[PDB]
């Protein structure tokens, strides 16, 4: 372990690098509202890291080799069989989406480690505070029971309380014509398949539940589909914003430092999402958890730690 | 290389194998130095001489 | 021994029947503690002045001065619970029975 | 139950009179299990940290070995230490007082009766 | 016994005074006083500083009657012992002092 | 009727039962601090009367 | 939590620890027992959230009461001595007073009403710290007035404690109440036996330390504070399932483990002073134990429950947290048997 | 072992953090002449 | 309630049954006592009058086991003519036994009673007899 307490004795302070560009920039929108490349203008904007959206495979992105594990290893939830059948038998969408929410936590806390860590700041796409207007979108539209509902209510609770939220959010206003519109022109196979009643839904979430917590908890933008595309107003308007809201303003250092500790153990930040509760869309039993850990185990690079696989080629494993 | 991130402990940490090392031989050669000062004054107090 | 001892012994023991079957909130336990605290304070230096043992005059003021500082930690937890349920009740203290 | 034997030299871990006895040999079986048990201690740190149990961290398995067969010679030397205070403090009482230890005359078997219960 | 004669008649002259302010205007008929603050309704908040400030006195007067007995000690013969021990609880007192500076103690009440 | 029933109810069903119900009646205190320096309290006397255990 | 603070508070407690033991006055070692307890407050208000608070209210509640009852031993012993010196007192009263004080102190049924909820309710290493650290001192201050120490009320108080944490224990299916009610049954099981040999008590705190320190350390590393997530641990580390099985096989006294050396020696010196029926006693109270840790055990290695979804990210990541002592104090506690004479050391 | 007596208690929550479960305001009066609603936080 | 144990102790075994009832009686009145004082310290009586009612229940039934199976241990111990044997406290046991089952509206209960009161009951007379000592005074 590099950093630890020791280093913060020896003068290590996080507030050092703290300067008044290392802001955390979130930007949220519809299914297809065209914020993907915008956010990307940002990092060429203000110099901050881009991290792009939290995909099935991000975990076995960021470590190993960075190749996309299959399906079977990783997630074991796709979403073209969502797109196919919302209300299917084995439960593909509660599944997915508590994937997907382990995944944008994991985003999130890397997000937080490097900011915390370099001092640079991050801009993310559709972060762990705007994840829940996916799943309430599936539960007006009858995807999912009561009792997914609950347990992903309870999983947020016991997850998001050790977090700050980001600086300043953006959402991109794009009606559900347009998004359509987008869809049909983009040309996926699979994506027409979902409803309107679903954007529509997304967009009702996004409008009466998000925007007046984000009104009140953080800074706030709000754009319409064709400002979206003017990078230089989108700088200018948040480059001259007065920071007064968000627990941001009261963080010494130790309080940082305890939030840098707890983001670098990645144990730590997903130890609550996977809580003991038997639903029958997310518990796997013995056999097969059995079977898929003995085939993980036997992949290349993951039999043992990372300093320590020969058959990958790391020498002097004798020596350590 | 196979890992995108370099792993922590993808080197080994010279200084501390070499402290290692040298406390396994000082504290061996430390206990044959006791074990042999403690026989020779049983031998002395005993006259096993 | 004296008769004071005996009256300090009884006062002792109505401030441990004080201290144990308590109605009310915290305040009243950490009073019934104060009054044990005034006791072994006035019978130890009952003690020591009547024995004529000087080094041990020590004893008293010092049997003030720790638990003293002690009896303020508990203020300070009295205030933890009026910061959290607004009245420091001890039947709000059901919460780690289960 | 030695409160009044080593309050003399209190904190003595091993005293002068110690050294008068015979040490034990290096190749003694119970520091072997020591350094067994140290040896152990490697494995299982080089196994609940995922690594190569019998390649990795040759240089920590060899420290192991040599703390814990160090910590168990002490020990052992103290041991022996104690015992022998143990016995020569209870020769040395039986031999002060012979009055409470008569010498029993041991009576050979031709007289003395044992009563007989037949199995059938 | 003087002393607590004095106490007496102290306390009793304070009760003599009480007395007089308190029931001799009952012999007037005046009136009665039916009378049906910026206090309105709200509960009286827990303004946690002046709890802080009242312990930070409350351990500060402890250890003042620590440091209380140097003058009847300054007769003592091991005199190079008194003034280590003096010198140092008064560096004690600066450094819990230069502590409550430092952790935010003296802030929003200075 | 013996070595399925009876022979199962006398020794080990019945020490069972024994244990788990004065567990559930051990078990179920309400967690309130007063209840206990009470049962201090009465704790002290009988060791002082009842039982005399300082003589 | 700032490291210069922790470090200075840790460093209080072992002072304060180091003054009870080294002492040869009762003010001092009433001085350590209250500089203990006062750096102790911070270490179960680490997390920040009230049930903690709560904690810490009920536990400064009962170590008050007990320090107020040792001095009123204290004070009883010099008005009837007239001296200082920490050893066998000169009244009656004097030691039912001072016992019940170190009972009240040591979480002893009947007094123990406090240590299964104290243990819920804080940090697991202020768990830990309150379990092995915080029986050191009342454990020497036992021992050194045991020529006073009456034999009726300390039999009592330790076969109540074994028998009322074994029973308390059968229930409770929190790891830390499990772990708060075995060490009021191992407190009872080497208390019973201090007035004869107080080298098997000595002996039995250390192996009751140092297993205690396993648990507690396996618990931090497993990040499993109930009995499912112990029991979802198998999917992450099978061998962190071999060593808790193990040493919970050691925690009932199973031989050939650790465990079973001090019960055994402490039955070897009941029979030398005539008593018979007492460890049979303690030894079906022991059964009792073993009965939970069975249990433990059944859910956590001997089978296979069924896990989430979410294992799989888990799989991605090693531990990465400071396994501290946990290899040296797993072997000391299960293949210390061939080694049992190690206890002449403790004389 | 459920009974009676303890079929009420529920299991603690995960993380084991207890939910959470204002500001001082003033009428001064008007004994020139002001009448100032005042609002404090301290 | 120490020296009540050594009255009941100072009566001849089957000699005089009134003063062994009594010294019985006194002995379960006493454990009721006991056993009454906690459950109301630990479980909170709904009122006063339900309190004293479940004091009251309890110590008359341990009143009713104790003068039940000090007289049954003592007509047993006249019958046999033999005061030094543990059959006399074997039935006395499970006269307890069986009166204990009887007010708690129950039969199993009331064998099982019977059985371990009645075993050990035995017990108590084989420690009376061959001077067991269970709190053992440091020999050695
Ligand atoms: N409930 C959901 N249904 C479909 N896609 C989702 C859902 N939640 C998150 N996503 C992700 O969000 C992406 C859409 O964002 P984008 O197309 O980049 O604007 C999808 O391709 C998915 O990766």
């Amino acid at each position: 372990l590099q950093y630890g307490p020791l280093a913060y004795i020896l003068g290590e302070k996080t507030t050092k690098k703290m300067t008044e560009n290392s802001k955390l920039i979130t930007v949220d929108g519809n299914i297809c509202s065209g914020k993907s490349k915008l956010a990307k203008e940002v990092a060429e904007k203000l110099g901050l890291k881009h991290f792009p959206e939290a995909g099935i495979h991000y975990a076995d992105s960021t470590t190993g080799d960075g190749k996309p594990l299959p399906v079977r290893f990783s997630g074991n939830c796709s979403l073209e069989k969502f797109y196919d059948d919302p209300k299917s038998n084995d439960g593909n969408s509660y599944r997915l989406q508590a994937w997907l929410y382990a995944s944008r936590l994991l985003q999130y806390a890397d997000a937080l480690e490097h900011l915390l860590s370099t001092g640079q700041g991050v801009v993310l796409e559709r972060s762990i505070y705007s994840d829940f207007v996916f799943l309430e979108a599936m539960y007006r539209q009858g995807f999912i029971r009561k009792q997914c509902v609950d347990h992903y209510n309870q999983v947020k609770k016991v997850t998001v309380c050790e977090y700050l939220p980001p600086h300043v959010v953006i959402y991109v206003d794009v009606p559900v014509s347009e998004v359509q519109s987008r869809i049909q022109k983009k040309g996926n196979p699979h994506e027409m398949k979902i409803t309107s009643a679903y954007l529509q839904d997304i967009e009702n979430v996004y409008k009466g539940t998000f925007l007046p917590e984000m009104s009140e908890k953080c800074e706030v933008l709000q754009y319409s589909a064709w400002e979206a595309e003017d990078a230089e107003k989108v700088v200018e308007d948040i480059q001259y914003l007065k920071y007064d809201k968000g627990p941001w303003l009261d963080q010494d250092d130790r309080k940082l430092h305890n939030l840098r500790m707890l983001v670098q153990d990645k144990l730590e930040v997903l130890n609550y999402t996977s809580i003991p509760v038997f639903l029958p869309e997310v518990t796997i039993g013995a056999h097969q958890s059995d079977r898929v850990f003995q085939e993980f185990t036997e992949l290349p690079g993951r039999k043992y730690r990372a300093g320590y696989n020969e058959d990958v080629g790391d020498k002097w494993i004798w020596l350590k | 290389k196979f890992y995108i991130q370099e792993p922590p402990h993808g080197s080994p940490n010279w200084l501390k194998v070499g402290l290692t090392l040298g406390t396994s031989a000082f504290l061996w050669i430390y206990l044959i130095k006791q074990h042999n000062e403690d026989v020779l004054e049983y031998k002395r107090r005993n006259g096993l001489e | 021994m004296s008769l004071v001892y005996m009256n300090i012994m009884m006062a002792f023991t109505v401030s441990l029947t004080g201290l144990l079957m308590y109605r009310s909130h915290l305040m009243s336990s950490l009073l019934c503690l104060e009054g044990m605290m005034l006791s072994l304070f006035i019978l130890a230096t009952l003690m020591i002045l009547n024995s004529h043992f000087t080094l041990a005059s020590m004893m008293p003021i010092i049997l003030l001065v720790f638990a003293a500082c002690e009896a303020a930690l508990g203020l300070s937890l009295l205030v933890m619970v009026s910061n959290t349920y607004g009245t420091d009740y001890v039947q709000n203290l059901n919460l780690l029975q289960c | 139950m030695m409160t009044g034997r080593q309050a003399r030299a209190p904190l003595q871990f091993l005293p002068d009179e110690a050294r008068s006895l015979p040490p034990p040999k290096l190749t003694d079986p119970r520091l072997a299990y020591i350094g067994f048990l140290g040896y152990c201690s490697g494995l299982i740190d080089n196994a609940i940290r995922r690594r190569p149990v019998l390649s990795a961290g040759l240089h920590r398995q060899f420290l192991y070995i040599t703390s814990f067969v160090f910590v168990g010679y002490y020990l052992l030397k103290r041991q022996d230490y104690m015992y022998a205070v143990r016995d020569h403090d209870m020769f040395s009482y039986i031999k002060s007082h012979p009055e409470d230890f008569p010498e029993k005359d041991k009576k050979t078997y031709r007289e003395v009766f044992e009563e007989f219960h037949p199995v059938r | 016994m003087n002393l607590m004669i004095t106490l007496l008649t102290n306390f009793t002259l304070a009760t003599l005074l009480v007395t007089i302010a308190f029931w001799l205007p009952q012999l007037n008929v005046y009136s009665e006083k039916t009378s049906p603050d910026p206090m309105g309704s709200a509960r009286l908040p827990f303004s946690m500083k002046f709890f802080l400030v009242a312990i930070t006195f409350l351990l500060f007067d402890l250890e003042i009657a620590l440091l209380l007995p140097l003058p009847w000690a300054s007769q003592t013969t091991n005199l190079n012992t008194m003034l280590t021990m003096a010198l140092l609880l008064i560096f004690l007192l600066a450094v819990s002092l230069a502590y409550e500076w430092t952790q935010k103690g003296l802030e929003w009440t200075e | 009727l013996l070595d399925l029933i009876w022979l199962e109810t006398i020794l080990p069903k019945t020490i069972s039962l024994a244990q788990m119900k004065m567990s559930t009646t051990i078990t179920s205190q309400k967690g309130l601090i007063k209840l206990y320096f009470l049962s201090f309290l009465i704790t002290i006397l009988i060791s002082t009367t009842l039982l005399n255990f300082h003589e | 939590m700032n490291p210069i603070i922790l470090i200075i508070i840790l460093m209080t407690v072992m002072l304060g620890t180091i003054i009870v033991m080294i002492s040869t006055h009762w003010l001092l070692i009433w001085i350590g027992f209250e500089m203990n307890m006062l750096a102790i407050i911070p270490i179960m208000m680490k997390k920040h959230n009230p049930r903690a608070t709560e904690a810490s209210t009920k536990y400064f509640l009962t170590q008050s009461t007990a320090s107020m009852l040792l001095m009123m031993a204290i004070i009883i012993n010099l008005m009837f001595s007239g001296q200082w010196t920490v050893m066998k007192l000169f009244n009656p009263m004097a030691s039912m007073l001072m016992t019940m004080a170190l009972a009240m102190k040591l979480g002893m049924a009947p007094f123990h009403f406090w240590v299964p909820e104290v243990t819920q309710g804080i940090p697991l290493s202020s768990g830990l710290i309150l379990l092995t650290w915080q029986k050191l001192a009342p454990m020497s201050v036992l021992y050194q007035i045991l020529p006073s120490i009456n034999l009726d009320l300390i039999l009592t108080l330790s076969i109540l404690s074994i028998t009322i944490g074994g029973w308390g224990g059968l229930n409770q299916t929190q790891l830390r109440k499990i772990m708060a009610y075995s060490s009021i049954a191992h407190m009872g099981w080497m208390t019973a036996v201090l007035l004869y040999n107080p080298t098997m008590t000595l002996l039995n705190l250390i192996i009751y330390i140092i297993m205690t320190s396993t648990m507690f350390t396996l618990f931090m590393a497993n990040s499993t504070t109930t009995t499912l997530s112990l029991s979802h641990t198998w999917n992450k580390a099978p061998i962190m399932t071999i060593l808790v099985l193990i040493t919970l096989l050691s925690m009932g006294g199973l031989p050939p483990l650790s465990g079973f050396m001090p019960k055994w020696m402490i039955i070897q010196e009941m029979t030398k002073n005539d008593s018979i029926i007492l460890p049979t006693l303690m030894a079906i109270t022991a059964l009792l134990n073993l009965y939970f840790y069975m249990r433990l055990t059944y859910s956590t290695a001997l089978t296979m429950f069924p896990s989430t979804n979410n294992m799989k990210m888990k799989w991605q990541f090693p531990t990465t947290k400071r396994m501290t002592l946990l290899p040296t104090m797993t072997v000391l506690s299960t293949m210390l048997l061939p080694l049992t004479p190690i206890l002449s050391i403790l004389e | 072992y459920p009974t009676k007596e303890t079929a009420h208690w529920k299991p603690p929550p995960w993380n084991d953090v207890d939910p959470p479960k204002s500001n001082l305001t003033l009428n001064f009066g008007p004994q020139g002449v002001l009448r100032l609603v005042m609002e404090l936080s301290g | 309630a120490k020296t009540l144990l050594h009255q009941y102790w100072d009566i001849p075994e089957g000699t005089e049954c009134h003063r062994k009832t009594y010294a019985a009686t006194s002995i379960g009145g006493a454990s009721g006592l006991v056993v009454s004082a906690y459950s109301v310290a630990l479980k909170t009586p709904t009122s006063f009058l339900e309190g004293v009612a479940r004091t009251g229940r309890y110590t008359f039934t341990a009143a009713a086991i104790g003068a039940i199976f000090g007289l049954t241990s003592c007509i047993s111990a006249q019958v046999r003519e033999k005061p030094d044997d543990p059959l006399n406290y074997l039935i006395g046991g499970c006269a307890g036994g069986l009166t204990l089952g009887a007010r708690t509206r129950s039969y199993g209960i009331g064998a099982a009673a019977c059985a371990y009161m009645g075993l050990t009951a035995a017990l108590v007379k084989m420690g009376q007899l061959e001077g067991w000592k269970v709190f053992a005074e440091p020999k050695v």
